[PDB]
C-alpha cells in the first residue's frame, strides 16, 4: 500500500 | 544520456509502466524519469504478480535508492541492482533488475 517501496 | 540502454523508458509515467510490465515475466524492469519531482527517477519492476516502483534520489555528490548503497551515477546504481538482488535494501523484493524491458 505505499506507492513506492519504504525503505526500512 | 541512456536513451541507449534497453531498461531506460524515458519519460514513461506510472500508468504506463504498470500496464506495460504487469504482463512481463518477475523480473521485467525499467528506469523511467520523474522530471517534475525530487527524485528524478523511478525504477518499476515486476515480482510476483504485481509491478513495483522504488524512488532513486539524488543528495549531494550521489544517487541512490537506499541511504546505506550511494552511487556516483545512475548507470552505476543500475548495474549494481543487475547483479546484486534488491532484497539487500527491500525484503519483500528478492530480485535482481534481471531483464530489460525492451529485451
Amino acid at each position: 500500500p505505499p506507492c513506492y517501496m519504504d525503505v526500512i | 544520456d541512456y536513451t541507449a540502454y534497453p531498461w531506460f523508458a524515458g519519460n514513461m509515467e506510472r500508468q504506463q509502466t504498470d500496464n506495460l510490465l504487469k504482463s512481463h515475466a518477475s523480473g521485467t524492469y525499467l528506469i523511467r524519469e520523474r522530471p517534475a519531482e525530487a527524485e528524478r527517477f523511478a525504477i518499476s519492476i515486476k515480482f510476483n504478480d504485481e509491478v513495483k516502483h522504488i524512488k532513486v534520489v539524488e543528495k549531494d555528490n550521489w544517487i541512490h535508492i537506499t541511504e546505506a548503497k550511494k552511487f556516483d551515477s545512475l548507470l552505476e546504481l543500475v548495474e549494481y541492482y543487475q547483479c546484486h538482488s534488491l532484497k539487500e535494501s527491500f525484503k519483500q523484493l528478492d530480485t535482481t533488475l534481471k531483464y530489460p524491458y525492451k529485451s
